[PDB]
């Protein structure tokens, strides 16, 4: 399992992430999101604050890192300012690869450019063979993208004619 | 204004941990070059720490400066949040 | 190079990669303090 961390400055209301993925299992083969907090020494805990099942249908995938699967969960997940949190991803499956982003290395589509800062400065990739301890990847980051919300006044769903 | 000097010095500091072998130089920065470090201690009974001693190979400009700091270590032996002294030092 | 001790590396300052092998080159002063303290100024 591979882990992502992440924080805001504010209180923000996260509806939706943004996750890419170079490869998939079979039809049958499903991945499990969630997001867990941060512990104190910068590392995930076991706490889970969100979790979902995402099958192969919807995972899309891209040999150039272009199709972007929208992951859902059913209760928002509200994010404290100032407090560390961290995406995680789950499954059995040996068949499953995501794109990551490393310093130093040419970019996909662009292998003139090379990434010279760090993707993410204030987030680190992480790697583990039991979920419970992570290896840290100071240099790489994944290539995700967080989606965040604000209600408005009122709603309307319109049903097709009967 | 006048200036002033302090004669009878409030305390007396002693080194009690050093060390002084040194082989290679670390970036404070290693990750973000294009194209911050921390060091553990303790000791064993309860005692005053007055002021550190660090050795640097290459610094910056004049503007620039470093920020140091003495953090708590947590149950499971890695650095917390927690920050018990805080400090800049200018580049001169 | 200092046994109860690991050197330590950040890119964020939050999540830290230690060095098991390596220590900084450091030293620590402690303090005992004194009865009376003294300070003198220039002359006028």
């Amino acid at each position: 399992p591979l882990a992502q961390s992440f924080q805001y400055d504010e209180n923000r209301t996260i509806s939706s992430l943004g996750l890419y993925f170079a490869s998939k299992g079979d039809k049958q083969s499903n991945v499990v999101i969630q997001i867990r907090g941060m512990g104190d020494q910068g590392y995930p805990n076991k706490t889970i604050y969100a979790e979902t099942v995402m099958n192969a249908d919807d995972i899309k995938v891209s040999n150039n890192a272009s199709a972007e699967t929208r992951v859902y969960f059913d209760d928002p997940m509200m994010a404290e300012g100032g407090k560390e949190y961290a995406i995680v991803i789950i499954t059995e499956n040996s068949d499953y690869t995501m794109w990551v982003g490393t310093r130093t290395k040419p970019k996909i589509d662009k292998p003139n450019e090379v990434i010279s800062g760090n993707p993410y400065l204030q987030g680190v990739l992480f790697s583990s063979s039991n979920a419970s301890t992570w290896t840290p990847h100071q240099n790489s980051d994944l290539k995700f993208g967080i989606y965040t919300s604000k209600f408005n006044e009122t709603a309307t769903i319109e049903f097709e004619p009967i | 204004h006048i200036w002033g000097r302090l004669i009878s010095a409030p305390f007396t500091e002693e080194r009690t941990i050093y060390q002084g072998q040194a082989s290679e130089t670390l970036n404070v920065n290693p990750y973000n070059i294009p194209n911050p470090l921390a060091q553990s201690f303790q000791y064993d009974e309860n005692r005053t720490i007055s002021s550190l001693g660090l050795y640097f190979a290459s610094k910056g400009d004049k503007q620039s400066n470093v920020v140091i700091q003495i953090r708590g270590m947590g149950d499971q032996g890695y650095p917390n949040k927690t920050i018990y002294a805080e400090t800049v030092m200018n580049a001169d």
